[PDB]
């Protein structure tokens, strides 16, 4: 089909970050997994003549045969065009929070189907590096919508509109809400109902997709009414934060607002499973865990304050985040 | 024979038409001939009329040699041309990585001239040199290969190294290569025979992509002496008013790496030089282990190795300057920097042995505020105690 005009924010040039030097393990996952993908046509190799970069290094999602590739398009998210306000989407439902159950979906497969603008495809540039400063990186691009970007959803809109109409008109209280990859479905029914729904969905879309991967049926539940309920508004405008504390025996509190003194949400968290003994595990699973409940809550993942030291989360966050995207970090070394 | 990379200028920007002005007649004669044999090994080629750009030419005298080197101002061009991929990397480490039984040498230095250049770029490297006394309108020329002193060129060069050895490597993942100055290093665990065998197959793998490098052999010694550290096959070795504090602390820092015991100290620093030391390289199979070593007044001395009295590195970890700093505070700063060091040299942290108790790392991280990274590590009865008191 036809592909889409994209463009970007006058004034701006493409997004050139440094990429940070990774494992050896972390380098044949995602030498595996260029391979794969570049067979597949969805990724393809440039020269020099692209003096643009983006991060990119692998995760593993529990239960994972081969790990996953996350790309940081963060730089690129900022700089990229206005292009959701005026085709915005669709604005969040408000009625995540209340209801008890809320299931994850992933549905990247979808957007790697469709192809994206050619214009465009010079500014989504990854570099995978080697070990010891040996040779250069090895650098690709890519050939279809991408994922982690906020630009697929947006341009996904119509596709995923003609497959979602049916679920939706057969009972307007359980709501589907997309948030890049993720797909939530939130129902207020009993655990096996919403699991037969949630099944009921899943092969739905696999009939849909003429092209049954064990990564896209995996899903988490969430029960957002467990949660404390005790904010008085909320400004769409202005970027929140949520800063992150270490309190004793492995706890963590967490403040969530986007003006100082005023708490729009506070809680707390702690896991004493014995492999927590290992404290970037604990702060990467409790951000993780906040980062997904404003989502549930509001429309974007928040800014966040890591009480951590900058080179060691720099080297120890990869291999324990477990989320599809990236939010944006800023750390703090002065004690409270 | 390879594929060109299409390159263009920065937008809203036109070709150089910078104003010449006329040389010297046996430099002229001199340039004259070495365009003359370009035109016959085609990397230059005739331009009409119709390209109005031009570019400065100037002959510089070779230093003892009768023939003049032909350089072009391209500063002015260097702004013309669009961005390249620029890559921030860190000089290697000293070779700690890995090892190969035997290696030989190449010469390249042709292959900055048989890297062919884009169409459309071509027309914007005019030069024109005059005739003598100017009575005739001059040569006008334009190149058909890579130019040097171009700003792309060693981008589009090394891209094109890579994209022409990948599959080499791709068939002998055994067998590492690499490109210092004009010489390709070739390093490989084969015999001699074998090793012989694969580098006249790669030989004639450039030849067939059109890169040159000579038949006879190279005449570098074993020891090449890379970036201040004499490489050998087994070993490897560092190399042995207002300003002079500078030189003299720069100096010694270098020392440090593989002449362990770096630290009136001028006659301590005459001492552990007159001692001859070396190093082994790394090895797979076998595990990493890092040995800490606290001095003293805030210095530490990290001793990396595989097995017992064969160190693969030696350094040495200084605290940052303020007013207070806890002596585990620094250890934990120490070994950190340790293991990131070891992930961009070897790809592996390392385990550690630690002249540390237990239970003191855990007091710590109930009292401290932040978070920190501690791997698993084993204690060693050590004299320094760091105990931490209280
Ligand atoms: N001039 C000059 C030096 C040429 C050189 C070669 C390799 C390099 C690599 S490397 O990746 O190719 N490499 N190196 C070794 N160690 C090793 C063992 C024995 C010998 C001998 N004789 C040698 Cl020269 C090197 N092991 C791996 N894997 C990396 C980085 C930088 C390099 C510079």
């Amino acid at each position: 089909i036809e592909t889409v005009p994209v463009k970007l924010k006058p004034g701006m040039d493409g997004p050139k970050v440094k990429q940070w030097p990774l494992t050896e393990e972390k380098i044949k996952a995602l030498v595996e997994i260029c391979t794969e993908m570049e067979k597949e046509g969805k990724i393809s190799k440039i020269g020099p003549e692209n003096p643009y970069n983006t991060p990119v290094f692998a995760i593993k999602k529990k239960d994972s045969t081969k790990w996953r590739k996350l790309v940081d398009f963060r730089e690129l998210n900022k700089r990229t065009q206005d292009f959701w306000e005026v085709q915005l989407g669709i604005p969040h439902p408000a009625g995540l929070k209340q209801k008890k159950s809320v299931t994850v979906l992933d549905v990247g497969d979808a957007y790697f189907s469709v192809p994206l603008d050619k214009d465009f495809r010079k500014y989504t540039a990854f570099t995978i590096p080697s070990i010891n400063n040996e040779t250069p990186g090895i650098r690709y691009q890519y050939n279809v919508l991408p994922q982690g970007w906020k630009g697929s959803p947006a341009i996904f809109q119509c596709s995923m509109t003609k497959i979602l109409e049916p679920f939706r008109k057969q009972n307007p209280d359980i709501v589907i809400y997309q948030y890049m990859d993720d797909l939530y479905v939130g129902s207020d029914l009993e655990i096996g109902q919403h699991r037969t729904k949630i099944e009921e969905l899943r092969q739905h879309l696999l009939r849909w997709g003429f092209t049954e991967p064990p990564f896209l049926w995996m899903g988490y539940e969430l029960h957002p009414d467990k949660w404390t309920v005790q904010g008085v508004y909320y400004d769409p405008s202005k970027d929140l934060i949520a800063e992150i504390q270490k309190q004793g025996q492995g706890q963590w509190t967490y403040q969530i607002y986007q003006e100082p003194f005023k708490n729009l949400k506070t809680g707390k968290y702690a896991r004493m499973k014995g492999a927590h003994t290992n404290d970037v595990k604990q702060l990467t699973e409790a951000v993780q865990k906040i980062a997904t409940e404003s989502i549930v809550i509001w429309g974007k993942t928040p800014k966040f304050k890591l009480p951590i030291q900058k080179e060691t989360w720099e080297a120890w966050w990869t291999e324990y985040w477990q989320a599809t995207w990236i939010p944006e970090w800023e750390f703090v070394n002065t004690p409270p | 024979p390879i594929e060109t990379v299409p390159v263009k200028l920065k937008p809203g920007m036109d070709g150089p038409k910078v104003k010449q002005w006329p040389l010297t007649e046996e430099k002229i004669k001199a340039l004259v001939e070495i365009c003359t044999e370009m035109e016959k090994e085609g990397k230059i080629s005739k331009i009409g009329p119709e390209n109005p750009y031009n570019t400065p030419v100037f002959a510089i005298k070779k230093k003892d040699s009768t023939k003049w080197r032909k350089l072009v101002d391209f500063r002015e061009l260097n702004k013309r041309t669009q961005d390249f991929w620029e890559v921030q990397l860190g000089i290697p480490h000293p070779a700690g990585l890995k090892q190969k039984k035997s290696v030989t040498v190449l010469d390249v230095g042709d292959a900055y001239f048989s890297v062919p250049l884009d169409k459309d770029f071509r027309k914007y490297t005019a030069f024109t040199i005059p005739s003598i006394n100017n009575e005739t309108p001059g040569i006008r020329y334009q190149y058909n290969v890579l130019p040097q002193g171009w700003k792309g060129s060693p981008a589009i060069f090394q891209c094109s190294m890579t994209k022409i050895l990948e599959p080499f490597r791709k068939q002998n993942p055994d067998i590492v290569i690499y490109q210092y100055m004009d010489d390709l290093y070739v390093g490989s665990d084969l015999e001699i025979g074998q090793h012989r065998t694969k580098i006249e197959e790669l030989r004639q793998h450039l030849l067939r992509w059109g890169f040159t490098t000579p038949d006879k052999k190279h005449q570098k010694e074993p020891p090449f002496l890379w970036m201040g550290y004499e490489l050998h096959p087994d070993k490897w070795t560092v190399q042995p008013t207002v300003n002079d504090i500078q030189k003299l602390v720069g100096k010694l820092n270098w020392a440090s790496q593989i002449y362990a015991g770096i630290k009136l100290e001028l006659a301590e620093n005459r001492e552990i030089l007159k001692e001859p030391v070396h190093g082994v390289y790394y090895d797979p199979s076998k595990d990493l282990i890092a040995e800490i070593q606290k001095q003293g007044q805030g210095q530490w001395t990290y001793q990396i190795y595989q097995e017992p009295f064969k160190n693969l590195k030696t350094g040495k970890y200084a605290r940052m300057k303020g007013a207070h700093t806890n002596d585990v505070k620094q250890l934990t700063e120490a070994v950190q920097k340790i293991a990131t060091e070891s992930i961009v040299i070897w790809g592996k942290t390392p385990k550690f042995k630690l002249p540390i108790q237990k239970e003191t790392w855990e007091a710590w991280w109930t009292e401290y505020w932040q978070a920190t990274w501690i791997p698993e590590w084993e204690f060693v009865n050590t004299p320094p105690l760091v105990k931490l008191w209280y």
